[PDB]
């Protein structure tokens, strides 16, 4: 998934764009994978 | 053929020329002619060596220098409505 | 409720601005009724 940018990985953004101009699309595909990941900890907690 | 040349289309009636199965850098471009806006969203001008795209279409046409800035992915105007607008999602650039 | 942004309902913001243009705004909308309903679904396991 993008999070609503345009690409998915980091590893795609970073090689096509540059650090300095695609840091806000790093930050809303972290944040969007933290979310992910608070989501499915919560989750296997209920679970647990 | 593609930079530097002396006869280009319309920005309606343009062409889309062929540029695939070749080494496409961009390094050899600054001593043929300097550039005025060497922008580029969506891709940067200093990572094209590193990366490999595939079947480059290249759209030439010529217009006012006034409608420069209209040429971006998501931009309004007379070219960005009624002319060919940029995709959202546009990977590529441009060489003005 | 607006969650940072102009208006509260994407139709407002549609309305009066190109949707190129309030890009942002209609993908805050979008984050915050997805964090709202994360913290409700999350209440309603603890209930359940």
């Amino acid at each position: 998934s993008n999070f609503g940018a345009i690409s998915s990985v980091l590893n795609d953004i970073l090689s096509r764009l540059d650090p300095p101009e695609a840091e806000v699309q790093i930050d809303r595909l972290i944040t969007g994978r933290l979310q992910s990941l608070q989501t499915y900890v919560t989750q296997q907690l209920i679970r647990a | 053929e593609v930079f530097n040349a002396t006869r280009f289309a319309s920005v309606y009636a343009w062409n889309r020329k062929r540029i695939s199965n070749c080494v496409a850098d961009y390094s050899v471009l600054y001593n043929s002619a300097s550039f005025s806006t060497f922008k580029c969203y969506g891709v940067s001008p200093t990572k094209l060596n590193d990366l490999c795209f595939t079947n480059v279409y290249a759209d030439s046409f010529v217009i006012r220098g006034d409608e420069v800035r209209q040429i971006a992915p998501g931009q309004t105007g007379k070219i960005a409505d009624y002319n060919y607008k940029l995709p959202d999602d546009f990977t590529g650039c441009v060489i003005a």
